[PDB]
């Protein structure tokens, strides 16, 4: 019952102790600059052809 | 053939499951206190299929 409950305790933190505020947004704006970054690429690509 | 191999799995887990069901009915109709009975729950409480 005790290490069932230190398991309740621990579990209440590793949902809310890890968590952070802001998370899916952050992961939207490295994947917007990825996207830039290859439309940079795919530019550079078409030049060299060109 | 996976798909064959989870369905037998799966079957074996339903009866299993309902045997866990039973087990817990036994249980809880033997503490007989609103204390020793939210005690057993707890037990199972990461135990909830």
């Amino acid at each position: 019952l005790e290490t069932i409950k230190k398991q309740q305790e621990l579990a209440k933190r590793q949902v809310q102790k890890d968590m952070g505020s802001q998370k899916e947004k952050w992961e939207k704006k490295k994947l917007e600059m990825i996207e830039t970054a290859e439309a940079s690429f795919h530019e550079n690509l078409a030049k060299n052809p060109v | 053939k996976f798909d064959d191999d989870f369905y037998e799995f799966r079957s074996k887990i339903k009866e299993l499951e309902r045997r866990l069901a039973s087990v817990i009915t036994q249980g809880f109709d033997d503490y007989d206190t609103i204390y020793g009975r939210f005690k057993l729950l707890d037990n199972f409480e990461g135990l909830l299929t």
